[PDB]
């Protein structure tokens, strides 16, 4: 039915028939974009604690963007 | 064995060459004025081939419509944190992208979800230049799609991020394919030495291909789902099909099949897709088990093969197989050893990489000079 | 050296055996009524087979008596954040369970965190069928556990996802074990030619086993604790005790030890568990240092053993070599070596797996080769 | 002690004694369940904030409970 | 190929080292103390050597000052959820931190983000006994540094984690360097058989260095960023300059080339820096061509070579490579193929790791033993 | 000047000069701490969604630390 196999004992060896391909041909590029933003140094009064979340994360935003422009 | 007879070649290069083509002095603000409108668009590159292009992240927008209106208008405190969620959110993907792109060295062997996400990669597949049919086999193995293409970070500048991801190319389907396990074949004297051993070399996977035969010797790199086999073409030998004479018989004059000679008297144990061959020489235990039974079957010195139904265990010396129990018809070719068929004194005692035209012709060649006498 | 004589066979065949076990009609509703009581209950499979079942989380319970009668009561208005947070906890494992498996093509090899968390593995070890001296070895080096185990994703249906972790069984344990080093052993003639060169081919891990010896000759797939060595099995030949004697002696007819014949005077350095073997060639630089006082040891032309107490460094040409700094006794055994048995004119200049009867033999007819003219 | 290690200089080979050994010699199998609820597709208002950041919490789990599906 | 003449070594001898005597009874302590000032210090360790000393992360600062203050001070019930967050931020990375260890049995390759951030990597690199050169060099190519250093899990203990970052030493820079690419070189007779086979084996990495060639057989282990090739020393032969003659004239008196006899008609391309190799042998389909012109070249039986000018894509059979777009300049030296000096009928028809003298010294014995008739 | 390539259809085989060296010479260990805290492990009551959310993080630290501690 589906997978046979079948064993040759004069040469020492199996031979595993019934299965089906999906060969590697070739190759197909695509360019994958991300907009990014160019923040210009805020500053805001630090009082509340959530705006120093965002001011955190904005300085992991720019230590994100600064690290990839450093692979060059 | 047979995995330095293949060609090298470069992996990424469609990749490094799409990334080329985009550090051109421009050609950044071309994808940028196509994305202008869309997420989506198909861009003509200098290079003169015609790309896919997505926009998978608009942070320059959130950012700057969003976020930082709200925060430097007046009062920079804000009055609810599910902002500051909802900003952990759609800025994780951009850190893990630089994070896998920092300890990769820019390229990444599996494309992860953060480069690309599976409605993305579907979207990307179903907008190919391939038939329907292959587009449905490569939407239902997303994993294995993953598993064969790269992601090269391409540039970062003009307010844009860009990486290039190059996807597998699945031209040939459907056709079949078989795998093909080999397993030493010595002589069964009783001297400790002067025990002659062959191979057969020609291991892994055949598939049909344009009225060839694409070979795979290192099936290793070959994934299996339930019965398709998904290989690399780059891995692989082109050869004519007669080399499937090898398997009805390894002494057809059409095609010369690759052997192995050597005098290493050692017991060995193959698993085949349905079963397990046994190579049991010397003085080592073989046997063949049942998982509620124990011990089934005691394995004579020679190469011996057992079905998977009712044997779940193949013993060697100390090494323990469990075969796999996949369902199947098995069949067993009976002949006789071929090693039986030449003299060991005449007998290649060491050649790696050889065939069976070679072995009889050093064997006329040895017999000649032993004749000058 | 000997990489090339082990078999090979299906690592996961147990594994996806209890899987396709697991698709029979009633087995997932059998795991789930043992563990309606408990989190953990042995059961018998309709294999035969007894597996110990582990429920790791409970998304059903939560989900649907803490979170939906919350939610879907009068108009899903929540009033509080910590229901976000509290779901995005209890979630993260099971995001990061599929994020696995889709990587991985539904297998992964190193275990992690995720799979099974430290608390769930020594729970799962310390109920298994197996001696209290197996338990404590596997409970005291989980990561090596993790390391050689695997996890397959099994079934999803019936409100249950099913996974089997596919664990070692350390059979053999506390048995003697030793490591062999090997490195190429030359002639030191001035000529730039007629350089006759011979290794030991049998390089890497011995263990005892069962009255046999087993051997890993790919010594990298072995890990090392403090002095205990992680092998596997199926890594390995099985060999007679009688090969240790190719140390105490190496020309005797009990066992044939294999070697390795070349005529490349390179130079190269061998670093061991407690020293460095250097086979220094040509007029290459060869130096033992210490890292307070620099050079301490130049290095005269052929093989020479230094020894890790007052080196920490070994140069050779522009290669450095950093020495294991673990603690032990080393010992030189004064020999003339070997090389200086054979003649240069007779010696084969060419072969990778030899032994010393299949070299002295091969010698014997060059010989007589030469003296019938 | 606890290890020794002996250099034949007359082969150019070293011997490291003194190591104990953990060798596999099998396997054990365990099945590993995760109890999944079938939550029905959800119909109200998304006005709120933290409701749509519920909503996207779901999506999350009944995608990676659709991939599990789709990996067979 | 020549893979097995190199010398092995322990890669984290170094680091185990630094940690065997981080283990000493007062060193965790001279640690801390030292780092009680500031976040980075010079300690001299307890074996001399020097190391630099990072405080990455402060959580007994945080956690004692900061989070359970405010917690068990009275009404247990806190009042701002941002401390959840807070918190929820930096301890990710002791908990990342301890999955990479646990995955990878303590020693991890390429160093992440998480054990080393970009901005502490760049403080460590500068702050380091190497001249200018090197700290450039290093903070340039970051990404090579984190892919060819280690982070070993060392100690935990005295509320202190502890783990040696192992960086590379960067020695030699700015030498010139060549890579060698080869490819079958076999005659182009109708025979089905009698067709011999040549190929050169030295293929790989070659640097200059310190008046000799630092020679890197496996070329995988060797990254390429623009121009400058990252190798290890340690995975390399040392070789006198003369190898490189093997260029120029194949058959010099200086040095002997090392070469691969064989009688296998396969077709092959390999695909090098500017350009392909196509040796095409036997009735397979052998086609250079463009992006957008299509088929340019169809290849004549032999061995041939294109350049990456013009030329996007090479196909052998049933095998599709994409070539390197990179620019420069290539030349072809026209020549007769060596293959063609050699008896077919005395020709060696195997011999794996092989020279041309000694090939040549096989050659005269066999003409030796024919002349004697 | 730049990459330069030569193909020898002599012996075919291509060398590809121009490039420049780097070579990993030898091994710099440098010690990197991250000081934890022995954080008394209970006594707070957990009726509060955050204290119960804080007191889940404290075993996550905990744990983190644990497994850690099993390290050796
Ligand atoms: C080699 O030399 C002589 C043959 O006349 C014999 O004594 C010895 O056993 C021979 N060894 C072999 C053939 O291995």
């Amino acid at each position: 039915q589906n997978i046979t196999e079948e064993f040759y004992q004069s040469t020492c060896s199996a031979v595993s028939k019934g299965y089906l391909s999906a060969l590697r041909t070739g190759w197909y590029t695509s360019v994958i974009t991300i907009e990014l933003s160019n923040i210009k140094e805020n500053k805001c009064n630090g009082t509340d604690a959530k705006v120093k979340l965002i001011k955190q994360e904005l300085d992991k935003y720019k230590n994100a963007v600064t690290e990839l422009q450093l692979l060059m | 064995f047979l995995g330095f007879l293949l060609g090298v070649g470069s992996a990424i290069a469609s990749g490094v060459a799409v990334c080329k083509v985009l550090h051109l002095e421009g050609e950044v603000n071309k994808i940028k004025s196509a994305l202008l409108s869309t997420n989506k668009a198909v861009v003509s590159l200098s290079n003169g081939v015609s790309v896919l292009t997505f926009k998978v992240l608009d942070l320059k927008n959130y950012i700057d419509k969003q976020l930082l209106p709200i925060l430097n208008k007046q009062s920079c405190s804000i009055s609810n944190i599910e902002t500051v969620i909802e900003f952990q959110q759609k800025n994780n993907r951009l850190l893990e992208i630089t994070r896998e792109f920092s300890v990769n060295a820019g390229v990444t062997t599996p494309v992860s979800t953060y480069m690309l996400t599976n409605s993305e990669l579907l979207s990307l597949i179903n907008d190919m230049p391939i038939t329907n049919d292959q587009k449905k086999l490569m939407s239902n193995n997303v994993q294995i799609v993953r598993q064969q293409s790269y992601s090269i970070m391409c540039i970062i500048k003009e307010e844009v991020l860009a990486y290039v991801v190059q996807l597998p190319l699945y031209g040939v389907i459907d056709t079949p394919c078989w795998k093909l396990h080999t397993s030493p074949l010595c002589t069964t004297n009783t001297k400790e030495g002067s025990n002659i051993c062959l191979t057969r070399t020609d291991r892994g996977w055949y598939c049909d291909n344009a009225g060839s035969v694409s070979f795979f010797p290192q099936a290793e790199t070959c994934k299996v789902q339930s019965n398709r086999v998904f290989c690399d073409t780059m891995n692989s030998l082109t050869l004519p099909s007669e080399v499937n004479l090898c398997n009805v018989d390894i002494f057809n004059p059409k095609y010369d099949c690759k052997i192995m000679t050597s005098k290493t008297d050692v017991s060995s144990s193959v698993i085949t897709s349905l079963g397990a061959i046994v190579s049991c020489y010397g003085k080592t235990k073989c046997t063949a088990s049942n998982k509620n039974r124990g011990i089934i079957k005691t394995f004579s010195n020679g190469c011996d093969y057992v079905s998977n139904k009712g044997v779940d265990t193949v013993s060697v010396g100390n090494t323990l197989y469990y075969v796999n129990k996949q369902e199947g018809k098995s069949l067993y070719v009976k002949g006789e050893p071929i090693i039986n068929f030449y003299d060991p004194l005449v007998f290649p005692s060491d050649e790696f990489d050889a065939s069976i035209s070679q072995v009889n012709e050093k064997i006329n060649q040895s017999l000649a000079f032993i004749r000058k006498s």
